[PDB]
RNA sequence: UCCCCCGUGCCCAUAGCGGCGUGGAACCACCCGUUCCCAUUCCGAACACGGAAGUGAAACGCGCCAGCGCCGAUGGUACUGGGCGGGCGACCGCCUGGGAGAGUAGGUCGGUGCGGGGGA
RNA sequence: CGCCUCCUAAAAGGUAACGGAGGCGCCCAAAGGUCCCCUCAGGCGGGACGGAAAUCCGCCGGAGAGCGCAAGGGUAGAAGGGGGCCUGACUGCGAGGCCUGCAAGCCGAGCAGGGGCGAAAGCCGGGCCUAGUGAACCGGUGGUCCCGUGUGGAAGGGCCAU
RNA sequence: CUGACUGGGGCCUGUAGAGCACUGAUAGGGCUAGGGGGCCCACCAGCCUACCAAACCCUGUCAAACUCCGAAGGGUCCCAG
């Protein structure tokens, strides 16, 4: 991690809970991450979005 | 072949300046060229185009014999 | 110095053996198509099926499917149900795919 | 006068943890190593750090297949 | 004088001097030889002194073959420092020499000349030596 | 397959003359053309106007086949070369297309070379293949002055089943490749 | 049960490189095609399909040859577990048990299982 | 001054010195998963601009190349190179072990939930591996809706995540 | 009865020694790019070298951080005393 390589949380888009922490490079990957993840709240995979740590 | 990336090959006539005509294939049906194997010097036996000289120089000057012995 | 063929062949066979199943191996010549179901623990073939041995006919694909069903038949009769498909150096497609679908209809489990 | 040297890293305790003939249980670590000095053989898994371990309860066996490398097997009991 | 043009490492641990020569035990180029009777680190300077004396005996003529080479770096702490604070600096290079080694050979020169040169050269070496001449045993190795 | 004159010339005139000249005991032993591989080593497109879609077009007209791009194996300083950079084209002519190309190369292109005094007798492999380099692409009947932005040459490999230079010469010469000496 | 070939394994070069020879009935390949399935960062080269006129040229299979490669004793030695001596030292020896590496002689142009197909 | 790699280290493990040499305090949205395909450096020969080295063709070439970075081990029967689809860079756990004074560190089959790739066998709980790190205390933020000082709330806390 | 130690058996190892196949070092010779120098030139190629010398080869060596090899021993488990 660095000023450019940041930590971020992934929020389930259906129930709004942050379910995963991970990291990315914001120079290489400026758009907010969107990833399908398993939401344990929703009990199903859900598109999760990068939301600020 | 893969579709949509390759120019078609069709029967094509290449016409040279000698008046030669070639039955071949191309991406263009009719082509006119200024030279070919039928009329090119190097090809045409050894057609010594413009310079059939035999050097001509320089022993071969000969003007003349009029200096005396 | 191996060839793309020798490599491809190893690479898929290696993965298949790793899983420990009986292996349905497939040879595909210009004309025919053969099938051994092999036990690699013992180094042994347990059931065979060939277009050569079945003196089978014409369209290679249709033929494949036939050896396919043929193999499964002698196979279930020996108690063999499950098995792993060894596409050898061959893309799973064409005659091989056809052979595979045939051993499937035939009741082979994979 | 002084030294630009002076450091070293912790030992990693690598190597075989169970030798041929030894009775193991499912999960037992058999080999600890860097890269594939021994390859997983019959009933032997390999973890992400090349660690070899028993897949079943059984007995360890080593096998040297020449150019194919060396192999750790576990033979069921 | 003799030293490596390059090395992977600047300093070498000291090691030991047990045993007879590993090889280098038979005459292999010239006619007469100088063999080490006892082990030592032979210094580059000592080697060069041995050589020079031999060419000096020959004046003009002969061939000298040098069969030992100083690739071992010799280290020493600066004067008067105390123990610790790192390893000494390289001060020279030695060639490790265990008993039996043919260190030098000469060829193309009379016997009385090869004898005397190797004797004088011997006096420059910090070990006991014997002069040998090529036998069949040399030729059979 | 197409009836193309040079192809036929091979089977009719060259085939037999060769069997005469070297006395083959086998139909397959006699020299065949295998492939003609044309390459534009380019890299005049490294950065600049790395639109050599222009050249890929030109080659596609000449050979009737769309070249594929080549890119640098390693990064190189003095040529200004970062690894992965598009520096060349390569179109691999086989079969009918190979013949059609060679036909026009021999009949029309080589004639149109400036001060053409014959192909090089020494450009032979030693395993019996031939290579030859062009300076311009205006040589081909398909590419007019009007349509070209800048002069670019190419490398032509002609690959034979011959085992020896000496045999491969006969094949290409008989097909009509003009050699200077 | 023997011979040839096609698959697939095992031993892991005594199996390899090279030179020579040989095989197409069968099988295998190359081969003929590129409509069709499928395919080329271009290419029916590959992969893939449909084929059966040809050829064993390539590949492959099987033989033969020791130039290279690989294998390699016996003998002796180095070294050494244990036990003893000597030397001021660098170091050196004896006993008992183990015993290389190099090298020499020599060996090798593979051996073998399973299933198919063909032959006697 | 912590951490990694090699040597010292006496062929298990471990092993010191202000002994001999080098690295780390990152990174990668692909440089991750899976399916499919591909194979190197280098040498000789041949080929316009074009050179020791750009790209192309031929032969030889088992790995000396590659693998983000030090070293080592590993590795083409791929861990290397290319492409397609993807987010397992899972959630709930976890048999059994490695290591080990503690606390840490490490590996992990399997079952369940919901997925990815694959025809399938199957693989996938980040990365060929070993560095890329920091206990507890105090506090922040999202969630939960567990406690709530007579009672209902609220304040404040707990719990899960960071 | 499981111990130290010992007997037998399997597996693990990279040291002593040795080697040079790898990484490097290395004397000499051979062969041969490359330079230096001398003939002969600037018309661009030649030729000669008891000079320095790459790669390769032969002879002969060196290495804690080299290993194609490689012990004696050591470790561990099983049976037994
Ligand atoms: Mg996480
Ligand atoms: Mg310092
Ligand atoms: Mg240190
Ligand atoms: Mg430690
Ligand atoms: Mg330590
Ligand atoms: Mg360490
Ligand atoms: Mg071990
Ligand atoms: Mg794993
Ligand atoms: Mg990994
Ligand atoms: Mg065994
Ligand atoms: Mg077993
Ligand atoms: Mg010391
Ligand atoms: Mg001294
Ligand atoms: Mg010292
Ligand atoms: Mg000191
Ligand atoms: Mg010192
Ligand atoms: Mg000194
Ligand atoms: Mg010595
Ligand atoms: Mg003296
Ligand atoms: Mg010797
Ligand atoms: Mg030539
Ligand atoms: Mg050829
Ligand atoms: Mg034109
Ligand atoms: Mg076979
Ligand atoms: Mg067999
Ligand atoms: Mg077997
Ligand atoms: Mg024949
Ligand atoms: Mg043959
Ligand atoms: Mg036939
Ligand atoms: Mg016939
Ligand atoms: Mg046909
Ligand atoms: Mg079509
Ligand atoms: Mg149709
Ligand atoms: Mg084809
Ligand atoms: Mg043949
Ligand atoms: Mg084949
Ligand atoms: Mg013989
Ligand atoms: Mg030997
Ligand atoms: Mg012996
Ligand atoms: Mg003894
Ligand atoms: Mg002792
Ligand atoms: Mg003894
Ligand atoms: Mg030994
Ligand atoms: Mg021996
Ligand atoms: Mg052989
Ligand atoms: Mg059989
Ligand atoms: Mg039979
Ligand atoms: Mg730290
Ligand atoms: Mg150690
Ligand atoms: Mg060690
Ligand atoms: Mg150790
Ligand atoms: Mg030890
Ligand atoms: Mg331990
Ligand atoms: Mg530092
Ligand atoms: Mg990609
Ligand atoms: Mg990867
Ligand atoms: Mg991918
Ligand atoms: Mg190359
Ligand atoms: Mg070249
Ligand atoms: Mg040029
Ligand atoms: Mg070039
Ligand atoms: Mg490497
Ligand atoms: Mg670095
Ligand atoms: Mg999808
Ligand atoms: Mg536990
Ligand atoms: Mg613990
Ligand atoms: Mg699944
Ligand atoms: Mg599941
Ligand atoms: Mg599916
Ligand atoms: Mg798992
Ligand atoms: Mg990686
Ligand atoms: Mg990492
Ligand atoms: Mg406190
Ligand atoms: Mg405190
Ligand atoms: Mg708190
Ligand atoms: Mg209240
Ligand atoms: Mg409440
Ligand atoms: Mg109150
Ligand atoms: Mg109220
Ligand atoms: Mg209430
Ligand atoms: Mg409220
Ligand atoms: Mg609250
Ligand atoms: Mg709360
Ligand atoms: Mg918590
Ligand atoms: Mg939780
Ligand atoms: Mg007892
Ligand atoms: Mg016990
Ligand atoms: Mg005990
Ligand atoms: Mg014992
Ligand atoms: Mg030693
Ligand atoms: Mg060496
Ligand atoms: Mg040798
Ligand atoms: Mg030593
Ligand atoms: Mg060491
Ligand atoms: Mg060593
Ligand atoms: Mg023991
Ligand atoms: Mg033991
Ligand atoms: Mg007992
Ligand atoms: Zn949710
Ligand atoms: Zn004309």
């Amino acid at each position: 991690a660095s000023e450019v390589r940041i930590k971020l949380l992934l929020e389930c888009t259906e129930c709004k809970r942050r379910n995963y922490a991970t990291e990315k490079n914001k120079r290489n990957t400026p758009n907010k991450l969107e990833l399908r993840k398993y939401c344990p709240w929703c009990r199903k995979h859900t598109v999760h979005r990068e939301v600020k740590i | 072949m893969k579709e949509g990336i390759h120019p078609k090959l069709v029967p094509a006539r290449i016409i040279c300046g000698c008046g030669n005509v070639i039955e071949t294939y191309s991406t263009k049906p009719e082509i006119y060229v200024e030279v070919c194997s039928k009329c090119h010097p190097f090809y045409t036996g050894q057609q010594r185009f413009v310079d059939t000289e035999g050097r001509v120089e320089r022993f071969q000057r000969r003007y003349g014999d009029s200096y005396r012995k | 110095r191996l060839t793309a063929y020798e490599r491809r062949k190893f690479r898929v066979r290696n993965r298949i053996k790793r899983t420990g199943r009986l292996r349905l191996s497939v040879f595909r010549s210009l004309k025919h198509i053969y099938a051994q179901i092999i036990d690699d623990e013992k180094g042994v073939t347990l059931v065979s099926a060939s277009s050569l041995a079945l003196k089978l006919k014409g369209n290679k694909t249709e033929v494949a499917r036939q050896v396919g069903r043929a193999l499964a038949e002698k196979a279930l009769a020996l108690g063999i149900k499950q098995v792993a498909f060894d596409r050898g150096p061959y893309k799973y497609h064409g005659r091989v795919k056809a052979l595979a679908e045939g051993a499937r209809e035939g009741g082979l489990e994979f | 006068g002084s030294t630009r040297n002076g450091r070293d890293s912790q030992a990693k305790r690598l190597g075989v943890k169970r030798y041929e003939g030894q009775v193991v249980r499912a999960g037992n670590i058999l080999v600890r190593q860097r890269g594939t000095r021994f390859k997983p053989g019959k009933n032997v898994g390999m973890g992400r750090d090349f660690t070899l371990f028993a897949l079943v309860d059984g007995v360890v066996e080593f096998q040297d297949r020449g150019r194919l490398g060396r192999y750790v097997h576990v033979r069921p009991l | 004088m003799l030293m490596p043009r390059r090395m992977k490492y600047r300093k070498q641990q000291r090691g030991r001097l047990k045993g007879a020569t590993k090889g280098g035990d038979y005459v292999a180029f010239g006619d007469y030889g100088l063999v080490a009777l006892e082990p030592a680190w032979i210094t580059a300077q000592q080697i060069e002194a041995a050589r020079v004396a031999m060419v000096r005996h020959f004046r003009r003529g002969g061939k000298i073959f040098i069969r030992i080479f100083p690739d071992k770096p010799y280290t020493k702490k600066p004067l008067e420092v105390r123990m610790g604070k790192g390893k000494g600096n390289v001060e020279g290079y030695v060639a490790v020499v265990k008993p039996g080694r043919v260190m030098f050979e000469v060829a193309g020169v009379t016997e009385e000349q090869a004898m005397e040169a190797l004797r004088i050269a011997g006096h420059k070496l910090p070990i006991k030596t014997k002069i040998v001449r090529r036998d069949a045993y040399d030729e059979a190795q | 397959p197409l009836d193309v004159a040079l192809k036929r010339k091979y089977y009719e005139e060259v085939r037999p003359e060769l069997i005469r000249r070297f006395g083959y005991q086998n139909v397959w032993e006699v020299p065949r053309l295998e492939k003609v591989v044309i390459n534009q080593g380019l890299g005049e497109a490294k950065e600049d106007a790395r639109i050599l879609e222009k050249a890929a077009q030109e080659l596609a007209l000449i050979t009737g086949q769309k070249p594929a791009v080549t890119r640098a194996k390693k990064s190189i300083s003095n040529f200004k070369l970062r690894k992965g950079m598009p520096i060349g084209l390569r179109v691999t002519l086989r079969r009918d297309r190979m013949w059609i190309f060679l036909e026009k190369l021999l009949n029309v292109a080589l004639p149109r070379i400036r001060d053409f005094r014959g192909l090089n007798p020494n450009s032979f492999d030693g395993r019996g293949n031939y290579n030859l380099g062009l300076r311009e692409q205006l040589i081909f009947p398909e590419i007019t002055y009007d349509m070209v932005d800048a002069l670019r040459g190419m490398d032509i490999a002609v690959v034979t089943t011959a085992e020896t230079d000496e045999e491969a010469r006969a094949l290409l010469e008989l097909l009509g490749f003009p050699f200077r000496k």
